[PDB]
């Protein structure tokens, strides 16, 4: 409910720093938080915001 | 881990400045190298803070030379967004990211009255 939607709001904001980031370390410091996040909360718009950021780890 | 906000209400006045104070747990030593503080409001990236280091070519234009983390701070696990000349334009939900082993959040709703 209130506190998936808050999972959903916190992984698009963990997106964000990714998409504007430089820095590898801080890029994939930011996608285990999206994995954390995804093995919590097992959602399919989490999901989506992890399969998208993992895009931006090069 | 978990990020806390003393205040998640603000009632500001046109002209003034406000400080919002977004709170995370450090048992140690603060290791800069492990930490990412970002403040947005709506789509406006205010703070970016990473590892050490901002760039300020992210910071949206509206908060330039008007919004700044508080490092002091940031030892004593409070990542404190200072804005300076509050105008109708701040009124709105500003958003407060900690990742620091675990990442939260915490929203805080800004009201300003003039
Ligand atoms: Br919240």
């Amino acid at each position: 409910g209130p506190d998936r939607e808050r999972a959903r709001e916190l992984a698009r904001i963990l997106l964000k720093v990714i998409k504007l980031s430089d820095s590898p370390e801080a890029r994939r410091q930011l996608l285990r938080n999206l994995e954390e996040l995804a093995e919590k909360y097992k959602d399919p718009e989490v999901r989506r915001i992890l399969e998208e950021a993992e895009r931006y780890i090069k | 881990f978990t990020v806390t906000v003393p205040k998640d209400l603000y009632v500001v006045e046109y002209g003034s400045n406000m400080t919002i104070e977004c709170k995370f747990p450090v048992e140690k030593q603060l290791d800069l190298a492990a930490l990412i503080v970002y403040w947005e409001m709506e789509d406006k990236n205010i703070i970016q803070f990473v590892h050490g280091e901002e760039d300020l070519k992210v910071q949206h234009s509206s908060y330039r030379q008007r919004a700044r983390l508080l490092k002091d701070q940031l030892s004593l696990g409070n990542a404190a967004l200072q804005i300076t000349d509050v105008k109708l334009q701040d009124a709105g939900v500003y958003r407060c990211m900690i990742s620091y082993g675990g990442a939260d959040y915490k929203r805080i709703t800004v009201k300003v009255n003039k």
